[PDB]
């Protein structure tokens, strides 16, 4: 079914303003004026921020502002504070068959700027793993801000989309700003590609860690 | 104020039936709509089903996916709603939240916006018990390739139920260590890992160990041996 | 011979008369041969066929060239073969079941007389027959000397819409030019078990389903007066307008009777239009043994009665009886003129043609009137009293026989027996709640096997909370004790272990 | 026999067969005589009698006791005496004049089969007939492979109402929950000469007649494009919503054709749902000689077609064809967990769910299907062309005669001849602007004479500012050149001096 | 801006037909409803009929009284409305006004309020056939019963068409005299009267005269003679 | 038919206020919000003062005020001026069947003081009329204040309501404040009653004019 398109992450600095987008379809956001926005703190209850395009509920201050035009809604957080750091979800009525629909949410983080570029470090499969009949390539992406990261695996210059995962931010301060990415293969699949790369994309730039070929091309 | 409290969560076998309760307070329950939502780990929110005000009609509405195996029910006499789940799949693992309509039940804008969300209750559906943790080393593949500092690691895989306890040099290291939050890899493999950073001079000449414990099984001790 | 003959060779061709005189008789022979064989217990109730099989078995495609008469006789025969016989004694799958001979003959006459009851000028006798029948029906309710307004309607759903339209128009005339947007919020009140057509009318007429309040029922399907009066108070306090209260006499599942006396005094108290939906309760109004059941009916403002459900009348015939004269004309006309006055010879009082939304009107009266001549009120009473005797008998058996549980409290209200049957294996499991899982599947399995065998057909349904239960109805005219006994045995014999 | 017998002793009783056979044959024998008499030119159509006298003459009173069968047979015979002879050739009073033999026989079978199209289980073949017939009608329109949605409706008025409801629900579905009050002002466009059904629909559906805007018509009778674009422009500027444009292919007053192709581009430009009313136009689609008039029909979104007027079918058969699949179920159905449950014996894709406001409807398709088999598309073409020929014959006469003035610009349409007739003595007077005074009375006086001698029946009406004119319509199959020549002569013979 | 001018009025015999025109200006006539009202002298306003906008309907509506004998018509090409009256009764005597709907044709509140009233045109319907003015004296029954002053009068009846011109003592008095408004008395008696006040002692010995003139006829002179 | 009930005449003095009532039924004034009030000055077209209970049209002074409650509407003239002296008509929508309905009308008079006592004079039948076989009794009511005046005829203490009319006021001279009332009888009907009276009721007091009985007790 339809899921509303929201950018995964957004950021700003204290006392500044920031605006978040929620782009739907003609069958949801474009079809109705019933667009809501929720705020979600980790492990807690969702809180209503905006209803009916631009209207607030009681006990939310007048620096949160809503608006929409055509197939796209916007939330604008003016006068940024430290505590405004949360997940922001948009939702729409979407007719009887689908009923409700939600977005993919946006993580707003308050500090901003490309403060620290990631340090990437790669680890190849152990002797114990190869004997077991498995191969795990592990990539560690250390100490970086903004929190948003897009990480990709390339074997001999080809992108690998199979047998991978990367772990999400948690409560701990040092594991909020670090990411681990694990690629799992079999030994006679791992042997076929000489060179393994772990490349990351972040607001500041791109940073790529690899192991160079052991034969001449 | 209005308060919604959800209960019934826990670890349950696949194919079984389970009842989640939501106990409301702060309003005259029988005249109000109640809606169920689900938050899946590391993904968005989804609507599960809705049961309406009995003044307006009261007939329950469900989502396509869960139709004919979930059932929403009420006891208006004790201000308490239920979600009954039948034939649970491992893909039904999520936090389930209870929610109240925002508007008063007579109102024109009723059944369009939901508020007063509870804490939600976690439902985990079993990936099946198996043998104790397997520990794997993550360390350099060739002699002295390091700069000013060297990083070692322990990778722990093939465990369930969760969690595991990780210790370095018998509790000596409370600094220079990073332990990552547990992740789930393909084929039902729960997976955790921890790194330790030390000076490059020490490597090979100083004994470093990772200690892993899992209480429903046995503890493991893994040594970082010479790269050469 | 009908190899050589086509429908263009029939009248009004100059050779047409003789083949026309033949063809109608040959068709009528096939109809008689179908009619007689229907009313036998040895003949199976149903034989089941999927869509696609029938479409490959027989050509149903429509023709470019004219097709000779023998093909047309085959098409008739083939259709009557595959079609389900709705006369059967052991057929309780639908509320409509059965077929009387005089109604049939009347509806045949109707289709030959071939005219439109929207004016007296082309439908002379039929307009008079409408008047006298509806006058007698209004008398029977309790309205003095048969005075009031009335319309023949094709079905109860359309009757509910007409009633709701009149109710609206009474409180606010403006809707015709202005539409719903102009007017105050119209609130309607109805029982929690009330039929879905009332909700459909609300959506259709632009009033919206939200503004039609369901008020809560007891164990028996009967609307709670206190919550009704309180919800009326709440509504009228908030600046909304209570216009319609739709109270039910004989609910279509449980056969339940709302408290008309209470609702009537509420209708006075807050000045509200009273709709009494007696569509599936109407039959009882004939009887003088049991009249106490309908206590309060005399003070109603609009009454829905279905003869096709309750007196066995061939399908399509619903009557909407309204207490005050003149309303329907005023409600539905979209000009002052309107071409039945003043040039035309006939009086306004009986025609009065432009009093409905539809711009032609079926002669639904003639079947009902000719049946009411041939059977009488005494026949309608006897029919009803016999059906109630079978329902009393049925309850007395099943309640005290092992493995039967009722969906509602006490005796059938009504002849509607809403029950659950418990297979032998299940019976020991007294334990709360878990037994629902098996129980919810029993009624499908039984219905499947019933339809396969073709032995007896009874309806099943779930209703809201209440998991899939059997709904035995006794509106069949060819029912007798032996079928009831057979069905009780058949349910047990099939529903095991 | 019948003097001591009652309805009670007939079928479904054990004794029933032999008396029931005899009784149904006796009833048919009266109908058979009525039919052959009714079609003859010597049989007088009506002797006119006031409502009160016709009642007082005979026992119409509703018996408490069962009346004896002898009387019931007499009541049939007496009714058939008094009732109109609607087979007649010189009878043009109504648009759906006359009766067809195979249609009559089919409508008897229809009623005898005695079931409704509520679900496939209770009406198997008939549901399959609806599919093929409506598919074939969509093919005849021009929609790919007969693709789209459709329902058989009890007359045009209800088709228009259903079409308007769909056209709304396609823009905003929220009417079902919240009603028309919770939506923007929905503006609808329609021709200046439009039929009253649209007004009735607009009132019923809560949108109001004021929200329906009337666009001006030219001398010939068709909706002017400039005014149409202007009203859409005005509405869409002023913050109102254009939702429906109703284009009239064959106006019921005059037979006039709005420009479908032209309007379709305007519909596309402003995103507006296109309703094509062909209720008095439908017949023309069959004739491959004349089809060019209806170019642009292939763009239309909802089409109202009446078979009963144009193909001869027994009365009140209207067909609503809708371009987009799935709309009708979602629009009209509450949810719904009884009819449309997924645990059925057949998969739910074949439904045929709750696609109208009315709950359940009779198997009216069979007559049209059997007629289409028997006559074919070629027979329908033949009929339509022969009517158009007769209109051109009639025209050539009245064109070249004094005291005959056509109401619309140029020659006949379609088969409508809309004329004024000027009596001899009136012909010689110059225009001094008040001549309407004499002219108005003519059509009433001629109508009285025509009916009192029973020699022919033609429809008369005034329309807006235009005084009383004759609307001669050829839809009768038994009409001939001789009857036209006779009609022209008869009008002079009565009108003089 | 909007101006309505009605014409066609006059004195008409009962049973005869008459056409009133209303010529509009300041608006685009074809898009607007037009309504006819009638004002009878000192009997208030009455509705006659209504014709709607051709964009919204366009068929005329009438009132009970005038139904099937009055006819309302339009010429949209020249911005001009008509009221045709056939078989006039004496009860149809009035000033007839033309009126424009207050609201625009698209508007929700259209066809419910009327404004922009014309000047109106008088229609008088009369079967009077009386010839010339009859003058009657109004003076005391016997001498010197009125105290300090006496009031004398001339009463003028039977005159048709309206009105008459009255002067006291050959036009010597336009001050101290009062001539009362003309009115219709029972059975076609159009009626006027004038008073003159004089001393009580002047009567008999001083002659007072009323002079009355009537344009389609001849002049009359009446003297007050001694009441012996 | 329904004709809305309005008081005949009402009055006030400059700078004060006056309120006019218009009482209908539950099916006209009580039933709809489409109630209008018009102002009519002699020799001029009617002018809309109030529509929809209390709304004024363009360029009508902001001191004419409209209001309603139940089956009765009100017009209220605050800050009364000289030019406010006119006829005031009320009208209501009456539903589709009757369409519109109107009131009797109310004459507002600006003075509000009973300045002078009316002078009433009665005249017996003319000698010329009596010879003709007619009898006309004339009653003249001079100089009455402030507004309207109500006159009635009594023969031997019995009311006579037949064969009478009174002359409607007009702007010219003192014809606003002077009224004539003519009663017409036949001689052998007029001779039957001994005494003829012309009695008037007015704002200031009461005034009765008569001719005493031929025979006295």
């Amino acid at each position: 079914q339809s899921a509303l398109t929201q950018p995964a992450s957004a950021s700003g600095s204290p006392g500044q303003s920031v605006t978040i987008t929620c782009t739907g379809s003609s069958s949801d956001v474009g079809g109705y004026k019933y667009v809501s926005w929720y705020q979600h703190h980790p492990g807690k209850a969702p809180k209503l921020m905006i209803y009916e395009v631009s209207k607030r509920p009681s006990g939310v201050p007048d620096r949160f502002s809503g608006s929409k035009s055509g197939n796209m809604a916007s939330l604008t957080v003016s006068g940024l504070q430290a505590e405004d750091e949360a997940d922001y979800y948009c939702s729409s009525y979407a007719g009887s068959y689908n009923f409700y629909v939600f977005g993919n949410g946006t993580k707003v983080t308050v500090l901003g700027q490309p403060k620290a570029n990631p340090t990437v470090t790669l680890f190849p499969p152990s002797s114990e793993e190869l004997q077991a009949n498995k191969a795990t390539l592990v990539c560690l992406i250390s100490d970086f801000y903004p929190g948003a990261v897009t990480v990709a695996w390339k074997a001999d210059g080809s992108p690998v989309k199979a047998g991978v995962e990367t772990t999400k931010p948690s409560k701990q301060s040092n594991n909020k700003y670090a990411a681990s990415s694990y690629l799992s293969l079999t030994p006679e699949q791992w042997k076929s590609h000489r060179s393994y790369s772990c490349q990351v994309t972040h607001e500041g730039s791109t940073v790529e860690k690899t192991v160079a070929p052991t034969e001449c091309s | 104020e209005v308060q919604l409290v959800e209960s019934g969560g826990g670890l349950v076998q696949p194919g079984r039936s389970l009842r989640l309760s939501c106990s409301a307070s702060g309003f005259t329950f029988g005249d109000y709509a109640m809606s169920w939502f689900r938050l899946a780990p590391g993904k968005g929110l989804e609507w599960v089903g809705l049961i309406k005000s009995r003044a307006i009609d009261g007939t329950p509405q469900y989502a396509a996916s869960v139709k004919g195996r979930f059932t929403i029910s009420r006891d208006d006499s004790n201000s308490i709603a239920y979600l009954q789940m039948n034939s649970l799949t491992t893909e039904d693992t999520a936090i389930y939240y209870c929610a109240r309509d925002f508007y008063d039940f007579w109102n024109e804008f009723s059944h369009r916006t939901f508020d007063f969300w509870g804490q939600g209750t976690l439902v985990t559906v079993s990936s099946a018990s198996t043998k104790g943790p397997s520990v794997f080393p993550l360390a350099p593949s060739s002699k002295s390739t390091s700069g000013g500092t060297a990083a070692l690691g322990c990778l722990v895989k093939d465990y369930f139920p969760e969690p595991v306890t990780v210790s370095w040099n018998s509790g000596a290291l409370t600094s220079g260590v990073h332990t990552f939050p547990a992740v789930l890899q393909s084929s039902g493999l729960y997976s955790l890992s921890s790194v330790v950073t030390v000076p490059s001079s020490s490597l090979g000449t100083q004994t470093y160990i990772c200690n892993v414990n899992h209480k429903p099984s046995n503890t493991k001790v893994d040594k970082r041996v010479e790269p050469k | 011979n009908y190899a050589f003959l086509h429908a263009t060779d029939l009248l009004p061709a100059c050779d047409g008369e003789r083949p026309t005189l033949a063809f109608l008789q040959d068709v009528m022979n096939i109809l008689l041969q179908y009619v007689v064989k229907s009313f036998d217990r040895s003949t199976k109730v149903i034989d089941f066929h999927y869509p696609n099989e029938l479409l490959q078995e027989y050509n149903w495609e429509l023709a470019d060239q004219p097709q000779n008469l023998e093909e047309i006789l085959m098409h008739c025969q083939t259709t009557l073969k595959y079609a389900i016989k709705t006369g059967h004694p052991r057929y309780f799958n639908q509320l409509s079941t059965g077929l009387d001979m005089v109604g049939l003959a009347a509806d045949w006459l109707t289709s030959t007389a071939n005219t439109n009851m929207f004016t007296y000028e082309i439908a002379p006798v039929f307009v008079l027959l409408e008047y006298v029948t509806l006058k007698k029906m209004r008398e029977i309710i309790g309205w003095p000397g048969g005075s009031g307004d009335g319309i023949f309607s094709p079905g109860g759903a359309i009757s509910n819409m007409y009633a709701m339209m009149i109710a609206r128009f009474k409180m606010f005339p403006e809707v015709k030019e202005k539409g719903m947007a102009a007017l105050p919020r119209l609130i309607a009140f109805t029982s929690e078990h009330s039929h879905f057509s009332l909700k459909k009318g609300a959506a259709a007429l632009g009033i919206g389903t939200d503004s039609v309040i369901l008020i809560k029922c007891d164990e028996r399907g009967k609307m709670i007066p206190s919550d009704l009066e309180r919800r009326i108070l709440e509504a009228k306090q908030k600046g909304f307008v209570p216009f319609l209260v739709s109270a039910t006499a004989g609910t279509t599942v449980y056969g339940a009777f709302d408290p008309l006396l209470a609702v009537a005094d509420i209708c006075k108290k807050y000045k509200i239009w009273m709709h009494v939906d007696a569509a599936w309760g109407g039959g009882l109004l004939m009887s003088r043994k049991h009249k106490w059941k309908l206590s309060g009916v005399e003070r109603a403002n609009s009454v829905t009665w279905n003869p096709h459900k309750m007196m066995g009348v061939p399908l399509q015939c619903s009557a909407l009886l309204v207490r005050e004269e003149g309303l329907m004309q005023n409600c539905n006309q979209m000009h002052a003129s309107y071409l039945f006055q003043q040039d035309k010879h006939y009086d306004l009082s009986y025609d009065t043609g432009d009093k409905a939304l539809q711009c032609g009107r079926h002669v639904d009266v003639f079947k009902l009137w000719l049946m009411w001549r041939a059977k009488g009120t005494t026949g309608f009473e006897a029919h009803v009293d016999k059906c109630l005797e079978l329902a009393e008998y049925l309850y007395n058996i099943i309640k005290n026989r092992e493995g039967y549980e009722m969906v509602f409290d006490g005796k059938p209200q009504h002849t509607n027996v809403c029950f659950w049957y418990i297979p032998p294996s299940l019976r020991t499991l007294e334990d709360n709640e878990e037994r629902m899982s098996r129980l919810s599947k029993v009624a499908p399995v039984i219905k499947a096997r019933m339809m396969e065998y073709g032995t007896t057909m009874v309806s099943y349904q779930p209703l809201g909370d209440k998991v899939n239960f059997f709904r035995m109805v006794i509106s069949n005219p060819a029912a007798t004790h032996q079928d009831i006994d057979f069905l009780i045995e058949e349910i047990e014999r099939l529903g095991q272990d």
